[PDB]
């Protein structure tokens, strides 16, 4: 139970946004400037780590 | 106060007018527009 949990809420972690303007890379690449798209990337990483 | 849909734009000849006050774009940065979809465009119009 305790094994399936960690992985279960270590995948639902993935649909956070932590502060963005999204929460999938794609759009953002898509969507913005570099100079955003780094802060936006920055934030992302800095959520998941 | 004016709605646009159902239409394609070219998104690029706009910018013939004369340089404007400022552009704060917030969201898409108003360079790459040419290759991402909307539901629906407004348009509002005012004369500090």
């Amino acid at each position: 139970n305790h094994n399936a949990q960690a992985l279960n809420t270590l995948v639902k972690q993935l649909s956070s946004k932590f502060g963005a303007i999204s929460s999938v890379l794609n759009d953002i690449l898509s969507r913005l400037d570099p100079p955003e798209a780094e802060v936006q990337i920055d934030r992302l990483i800095t959520g998941r780590l | 106060r004016k709605r646009i849909s159902n239409c394609v734009a070219d998104y690029s000849v706009i910018y013939n007018f004369a340089p404007f006050f400022a552009f704060k774009c917030y969201g898409v940065s108003p360079t790459k527009l040419n290759d991402l979809c909307f539901t629906n465009v407004y348009a509002d119009s005012f004369v500090g």
